[PDB]
């Protein structure tokens, strides 16, 4: 649901 | 990106070489680098691979995988369809068909456009041919600009040559020649393009229709740049003799007359100017062959321009005979053979053919109504084209210009005995035969000479600077007695001759006398004219009045000694000419014409030139030649009918309205017009132009000229409406007749009541007036769609938004301060005027609240990407749902969530505004990018419709994607808010891939008004209840604060702001004030929100997210990734800015002068200005040195002026950084209070804190006592929830210097009443705990240092506190007093209690006993309890007895008569009472037993019965009380020895 | 419950444990001084006396 939410830096 | 496809190639690579050609170098290093990838593409122009069946039965037998170049893809039974469809219908092979459908999946434009898969393989297929062709033309044109750098311009000029020509640079060197492969690829498009005709006909005869369009437009661009290529080729003398046979005889073989046959004429053209013409191959023996071969054709009109053309362009070979060899050769004969080809052409009609053409090119959607019917009344025999979507570009048009151009000075210079002799042939065939109509060869010739000198003044200047040359002599020669199409055509000539003011004034020049054309024949011809319509008309006679009316508006539109000249000229008398022809019978066109001479002989004038304007317009329609009333109706009824003239007859008006010194008093008319008549002045004409707009807009069925009515009337109403002054007026009504005196005021007076504002806003009270205007604005979406930028319809649209908005704004200014006047003056004096305003429609909102389309079309117009149109829409309906009768209306269930709900119109207006707000801004263009406006206008339409009204929805709340329903929202399932996909999304997309910190300029402005705007609008959508607990729900359902503690960053007074330093003088009259308070709010917004958050996961006994929480505030953060504490943030309390300090200049005038009637602080500067004008004004009038010290004066204005606004801007900061400090408490308090993780981790970010504030309650200890607040309650309660010896240490210094900042704001008596409480608490604990053993000595005796360092100042404070107002200041003092006697004893006599007796504290106290069972959980109840608790304290040292004792206690609780829960309290006062007077007595000794005895005996029995009686939780509680009331009696009586009394 | 009301109980709460302490420690003060005064002779014949005047 959160496709680029995401906290992946 | 890097790796782009063939499709993103070009189209990036066709951006780059726009900006070399727009003057932009910026892609220098990048457009090499283009090349070279793409050298294998330029090199062949088009070509697709033959449809093979190797492929064919190879991709169905195994359509499993599929192999391409490197990579691989797997294929399935769907795609395979999409492979073989597409390769049939463009008969491409299967391996680049199927590579044309993979660039689609990847990119995945079948959503982007909503198209079967097989169809976007078409349309990418063809925009590849368009940017490989279409960027082959700006290498070319950009080769040629004379505009930029010669190096430049030469390295584009050698890659063309071996990119496209595939010719090798000079520095280095079986292939086929550029022009072979250009002729075969162009002749593939036409096949393609006969093939789809025939194939889509035959199923025409669907959701393609666009796609085949476009696939045409983009064919016949390709054709266009393919020819443009070819041209520019033939242009550096790359041709043969081989290709120019081919191109004749497949001009020779033309079928149709079309598009491609206009832009192959071009190159035909070139073809000969560099064959036919000594300009080129110049063998001479070469052109004879060609001209016999030159001189089968399916159009002979076509052959014979051709030989035209031709002859023309080889006839200058034999101009002299010294340049060339021409012996042996006879000449008249050859000359006469050419002079009857050139005639046999004529004949044919190749002018006639040149002509059609020449206009055909230049069709235009829409033409100015000045010039209608002007060169189009020849007789057109060559059929016309289809009509089709086919328009043209500006290169080609340029290119046809200058051959025309080039082809008229050819046959100006080569053959003017020809022109002579068809001259003399038509004058002599139109005398012998006037009846019939001779040839009009010279006429269309010189209309082609017109059309090619046309907005080219480099080129007409040509005629006037040599007048001895050919073109002079020509023109001086065209101008002597001929026939009335001649004249036209000259005049017509002339007037397009004329694009700037240099010609006009040239053309004036020679046209007037220094026989030719000149002035006196035209009037003389016109004053016949007129003398013959006022004692028919042919169509010639009317057709040369027209020219003459156009060329006269055009010579005063461009020159101005022309304007000047005939404007006040005695023997020509234009005007009255003009208008006895116009008063006459004839036709609109005329009438039309002479209405536009009078506006471009109005178009700049002066006082003088109005008044006679306005003198001859009253003089002729006040007795036309009957009344004057009926007179001057009639005549504007009779300029009523048509369209021409009323549009015409309105932009001269509106022209005339406009003021000489341009667009404040002094309105544009004459006061005394129409002051003979009886007549309300000016006010008619706006009154028949409202009742034509009104009524007669019905009876247009061209749309066009509908549409232009409607904008002249909505630019006149703007005209009218912005030409009235609204300051002026308050000011008036305000100061004037109240203040001032009574002479201006008829002035203001006359001005109101002569201006057309109370007339055009008393018309907009109107139902026709409102429902034209929503009738305009109600069009379909496919018009605005295909329609231009520069379409009449939006800019009427546009102008009658700016005129409702006007509307909107003045609507409450006339009401106040027109109606009442002009109503007293109507009453007064005698006025006759019509109504023609609707009472019931008491405001403008009235007429417009029945009207529920409005808002949807409004809506729907913002996917236009009009930047003004939208900006004018989105101010629209923000001023709408600031309104409150509307939303009552709507609101009384409701109409506009249901209007909005009807076929989706919301989801789309949801998708437009996301896909908008998406859309990035250019970094230059901050200020000025449309994008950043549109998004600052929409921000600023959700604040105002979310502020107002916010427990009840709005269209707000469904735009955002929420279910609006009636006083309750909800969410929707798979609707677009669910899937995270909306409005409300978007914005929290840009708003966490925002980043503010910059390097070349560091912490922009723009960006953090963007950022303060949405934090704004989350603020008020957070605050509103009703949409609260699921804005919250989706927040954190998405780490929104993780993302924004990410975003944030530091401030330091090193980073500058926009490039400026805050330490800097000028930041406080800058614009960064601004900026810096935006990002102090912003910060104070996310700390309440993070203390929000935290507050809510603490309540919910939850540990799964505190633990992210606390790692977010300890630093790190586990997916680590680090942040700056909260610590960290705390560096916006710097007092060496010094923003309370100001620097106050001498100002030795102007000093008394204060801001009392300037002041929420707020000062105005008008205030000042007006008391500092009288003031200047009075100092002039007293006559002493007034020019020298007006200076002074000046530059103290200037000064007293920046000191208010730095004044302003200082309160502004100041309330911001209290709000941000209040914010930070606040959070501070809810994480120390919410906190259940160990404290002795959590030591070291407490000692940190103490450290930090430390300096600030020392800079702020009596400074202010708003920010000292907030710092006291948090260390009061921080010191009550308190290698362990080295913490010990640096916690009781700080306490101990804590407690130093206390008692020194205590002598002073600094702050309210509440904060002086907090300091009472904070000492007594520390007098208490810390203090209550070598070290407790030293602490105890140091601390008793300070207090005696005050001395009596100190306490002389507190002991006021107590019994005072406030209810907890006194409680907290007098217990604090208690911890200070106690901690003095412990340290036999005592200098506190001793400082009381002397401050007179002791003899009030003993007084307030009296009536203590009025005062006695309840604050009353334990205020007294530390009352008591005090006195019992100084009774049990000894010199305590001789104070107490001297205070006549034993009295005072007489007067007072005092001697399961309810009953507790009661003794408790008692005991409290008896320790008091038990401890007394016994303390001194026997000199105070005498009054023990007194209260035993005068009270005798009540102690008795506690005494017997002595001898679940409230019961034991209770006897406690019992035991220590029975124990405290029996103290007193064996101390005081009642029993040796018995 | 909610963000304004918690810190309006927090300093409610710690006023009155505040009062508590403050009641608290008077109380022990004042049992401490009785029992110093009172532990230096004389512990049963003050109320011994008083018993045998008064009706038991």
């Amino acid at each position: 649901i959160l496709p680029m939410y995401k906290l992946s830096p | 990106m890097t790796d782009l496809r063939k499709l993103e190639a070009l189209q990036a690579l066709h951006a780059e070489l726009v900006a070399v050609r727009q003057h932009r170098f910026e892609g220098l290093q990048v457009l090499e680098t283009l090349l070279e990838e793409q050298t294998d593409a330029f090199k062949a122009l088009i070509a697709k691979p033959a449809r093979d069946t190797k492929d064919r039965e190879a991709l169905g037998k195994e359509p499993k995988k599929l192999k391409i170049g490197e990579e691989e893809y797997s294929l399935n039974e769907d795609f395979v369809n999409d492979c073989l469809k597409l390769a049939d219908e463009l008969d491409l092979n299967e391996k680049e068909s199927a590579r044309i459908l993979i660039d689609c999946d990847a990119e995945g434009d079948v959503e982007t456009q909503s198209r079967p898969l097989w169809e976007c393989g078409v349309i990418r297929f063809h925009q590849e041919r368009k940017y490989l062709l279409d960027c082959m033309r700006l290498i070319l044109e950009i080769a040629a600009d004379e505009d930029i750098d010669a190096g430049l311009q030469e390295s584009f000029g050698v890659a063309a040559e071996d990119k496209i020509f595939g010719i090798p640079p000079p520095w280095e060197r079986q292939v086929k020649k550029f022009i072979p492969r250009c002729m075969e690829a162009m002749k593939g498009v036409r096949s393609m393009l006969q093939c789809m005709a025939d194939k889509a006909n035959a199923r025409n005869m669907l959701d393609n229709q666009e796609t085949l369009d476009f696939s045409r437009l983009s064919l016949v661009e390709q054709h266009e740049c393919l020819a443009s290529i070819l041209h520019a080729a033939v242009q550096r003398h790359h041709a043969t003799i081989a290709d120019f046979q081919d191109f004749i005889k497949i001009l020779r073989k033309w079928d149709k007359y079309d598009h491609f046959l206009i832009h192959l004429i071009p190159v035909l053209a070139a073809y000969i100017t560099e064959f036919g013409s000594p300009e080129g191959m110049g063998d001479l023996q070469q052109a004879r062959r060609l001209n016999d071969f030159i001189c089968s054709w399916a159009l002979p009109v076509l052959g014979a321009a051709v030989r035209a053309w031709w002859i023309a362009e080889h006839n200058g070979f034999y101009l002299d005979d010294t340049v060339q060899d021409l012996r042996g050769i006879n000449l008249d004969e050859e000359d006469e053979q050419r002079t009857k080809q050139f005639l046999d052409a004529l004949k044919e009609g190749a002018f006639d053919f040149i002509l059609s053409v020449a206009a055909d090119c230049k069709a235009q959607e829409w033409q100015d109504p000045s010039q209608l019917g002007a060169r189009q009344w020849l007789q057109r025999k060559i059929p016309s084209l289809p009509s089709e979507p086919f328009p043209f570009s500006h290169f080609l048009q340029h290119s046809l210009m200058v051959h025309l151009e080039g082809f008229v000075d050819a046959t100006i210079s080569n053959l003017p005995d020809v022109l002579r002799k068809l001259r003399t042939e038509e004058d002599e065939q139109r005398q012998l035969r006037p009846n019939h109509e001779q040839d009009m060869d010279l006429e269309r010739f010189l209309i082609i000479i017109s059309y090619a000198y046309e907005g080219r003044p480099d080129a007409a200047m040509s005629f006037w600077e040599d007048p001895d040359s050919n073109l002079a002599g020509f023109l001086q020669w065209a101008s002597r007695r001929a026939s009335t199409p001649l004249v036209s055509a000259f005049c017509e000539m002339l007037r397009c001759l004329a694009d700037n003011e240099e010609c006009a004034t040239a053309a004036h020049n020679f046209l007037l006398d220094e026989q030719s054309l000149t002035w006196s024949q035209i009037f003389k011809e016109l004053e016949y004219f007129t003398t013959k319509v006022c004692s028919e008309i042919e169509p010639e006679s009317a057709l040369m009045l027209e020219c003459y009316l156009r060329l006269i508006a055009k010579l005063a539109t461009e020159s101005e000694i022309a304007r000047k000249r005939l404007i006040m000229d005695e023997d020509f008398n234009l005007v009255d000419t003009i208008l006895k022809l116009s008063v006459g019978v004839i036709p609109h066109r005329l009438r039309a014409c002479i209405f536009y001479v009078l506006k471009a002989l109005m178009i700049r004038k002066t006082h003088e030139e109005l008044d006679a304007m306005w003198r001859w317009v009253e003089a002729w329609m006040t007795n036309p030649f009957p009344g004057p009333q009926e007179c001057m109706e009639m005549m504007f009824r009779e300029f009523g009918t048509g369209f021409e003239q009323s549009n015409a007859f309105i932009q001269l008006l509106t022209t005339l309205l406009v003021p000489p010194e341009g667009l404040n008093d002094s309105v544009p008319f004459p006061e005394w017009l129409g002051s003979s008549i009886r007549t309300l002045g000016i006010e008619p004409y706006v009154d028949f132009v409202f009742d034509v707009f009104a009524n007669r807009t019905k009876d247009i069925s061209d749309p066009s000229q509908l549409r232009i009515l409607r904008l002249s009337c909505l630019d006149f109403v703007m005209v009218c409406l912005v030409t009235f002054n609204e300051d002026l007026i308050v000011l008036g009504h305000e100061s004037n007749i109240s203040i001032d005196d009574a002479m201006a005021a008829t002035n203001l007076a006359t001005y109101v009541r002569l201006h057309p504002f109370s007339r055009v806003m008393e018309w907009l009270f109107n139902e026709k007036v409102i429902t034209s205007l929503i009738n305009t604005i109600h069009q379909d979406p496919i018009s605005l769609g295909s329609a231009s930028p520069d379409s009449p319809l939006v800019v009427s649209i546009l102008r009658a938004i700016q005129v409702m908005i006007k509307a909107l704004e003045l609507q409450e200014t006339y009401l106040h301060l027109v109606r009442p006047e002009v109503l007293r003056y109507q009453g007064e004096a005698g006025v006759r005027r019509k109504p023609v305003a609707n009472a019931a429609y008491s405001a403008f909102e009235d007429g417009i609240l029945s009207h529920l389309s409005l808002v949807v079309d409004l809506g729907k117009y913002c996917n236009l990407g009009h930047a003004e149109l939208t900006l004018a829409c989105l101010k629209l309906l923000e001023k709408i749902s600031t309104s409150s009768r509307i939303l009552s209306a709507w609101s009384p269930r409701n109409k506009a969530i249901v209007q909005l709900e009807r076929n989706g119109e919301g989801e789309t207006i949801s998708a437009s505004l996301s896909a908008s707000i998406m859309a990035t801004l250019d970094p230059a263009l901050a200020a000025s990018g449309e994008n950043y406006r549109v998004k600052l206008a929409i921000l600023d339409f959700l604040y105002a419709c979310l502020r107002a009204t916010p427990d009840q929805p709005t269209i707000a709340h469904q735009l955002l994607g929420f279910h609006c329903e009636l006083s309750k929202l909800g969410i929707e399932p798979k609707g677009p808010f669910d899937m995270q996909k909306s409005l409300f999304h978007s914005l929290l997309n840009v708003l966490i891939t925002l980043t503010v910190s910059e390097e070349e300029q560091g912490m922009r402005g723009y960006l953090v008004t963007l950022k303060y705007r949405v934090l704004r609008i989350l603020q008020l959508l957070w605050k509103s209840p009703l949409s609260a607990s699921l804005v919250m729900d989706e927040l954190r359902a998405t780490n929104f604060l993780f993302h924004m503690l990410l975003r944030e960053v530091q401030i330091q007074p090193q980073l500058p702001w926009d490039g400026q330093l805050v330490t800097g003088c000028e930041f406080l009259l800058s614009d960064a004030s601004l900026a810096y308070i935006d990002y102090l709010a912003s910060r104070a917004a996310i700390f309440e929100y993070i203390g929000k958050e935290l507050c809510s996961v603490s309540q919910n006994r939850i540990p799964s997210i505190k633990r992210q929480i606390f790692d977010a505030l300890n630093g790190q953060i586990f997916v680590p990734l680090t942040i700056p504490s909260i610590f960290d943030f705390f560096d916006f309390i710097n007092t060496d800015y010094k923003w309370e300090e100001i620097p106050s200049p001498h100002f030795t005038y102007l000093k008394d002068l204060d801001l009392g009637p300037c002041i929420g602080v707020h000062y105005d500067i008008r205030k000042a200005q007006e008391i500092l004008a009288l003031k200047r004004k009075e100092y002039e009038h007293s006559q002493l040195a007034t020019p020298e010290f007006l200076e002074t004066v000046e530059l103290e204005e200037k000064v007293l002026i920046e000191w208010l606004t730095v004044r302003n801007r200082a309160n502004l900061l100041l309330t911001a950084r209290l709000n941000l400090l209040q914010a930070w408490a606040n959070l501070l308090l809810v994480m120390i209070e919410s906190n259940d993780f160990k404290s002795t981790p959590k030591m070291a970010f407490l000692l940190q804190a103490l450290q930090a504030i430390l300096p600030t309650l020392e800079a702020f200890s009596s400074l202010k006592s708003d920010e000292a607040f907030e710092l006291a309650r948090v260390a009061k309660v921080l010191l009550w929830k308190l290698e362990q010896f080295t913490v010990g240490n640096l916690i009781g210094d700080k306490l101990f210097q804590l407690f130093q900042l206390c008692l020194s704001a205590i002598s002073q008596c600094s702050g309210t009443p509440e904060l002086r409480s907090l300091y009472y608490s904070i000492c007594y604990r520390y007098l208490t705990a810390v203090v209550d053993t070598r070290s407790v000595t030293n602490a105890r005796a140091r601390t008793l240092k300070a207090i005696t360092l005050y001395g009596d100042r100190l306490l002389n404070v507190i002991c006021d506190d107590a019994y005072g107002s406030d209810t907890t200041c006194q409680t907290a003092a007098m217990i604090l007093l208690n911890a200070l006697v106690h901690t003095s004893r412990a340290s036999v006599d005592c200098p506190i209690i001793d400082a009381l007796n002397r401050l007179n504290f002791i003899g009030v106290l003993v007084d307030s006993l009296k009536e203590i069972l009025n005062e006695w959980a309840s604050p009353s109840q334990q205020y007294t309890s530390a009352k008591l608790a005090l006195l019992l304290q100084l009774c049990q040292t000894r010199q305590g007895a001789k104070y107490v004792l001297q205070a006549n206690l034993f009295r005072a609780l007489e007067q007072s008569g005092v001697f399961v829960v309810a009953l507790e309290r009661h003794y408790a006062l008692l005991v409290a009472l008896a320790r008091v007077v038990g401890a007394a007595v016994t303390a001194r000794g026997a000199h105070n037993i005498v009054q023990g005895r007194k209260f035993l005996t005068q009270h005798r029995g009540l102690v008795v019965h506690v005494l017997k009686k002595n001898a679940i939780l409230a019961q034991q509680a209770l006897e406690e009380r019992i035991e220590e009331l029975a124990e405290a009696f029996m103290l007193l009586i064996t101390a005081t020895g009642f029993l040796e009394y018995e | 419950v909610d963000v304004d009301t918690y810190l309006s109980n927090l300093q409610t709460k710690t006023t009155l444990s505040m009062i508590a302490d403050g009641l608290e420690r008077s109380a022990r003060d004042f049992d401490a001084f009785l029992e110093e005064n009172v532990t230096l002779e004389w512990e049963a014949q003050r109320k011994r006396i008083y018993q045998h005047f008064g009706i038991k």
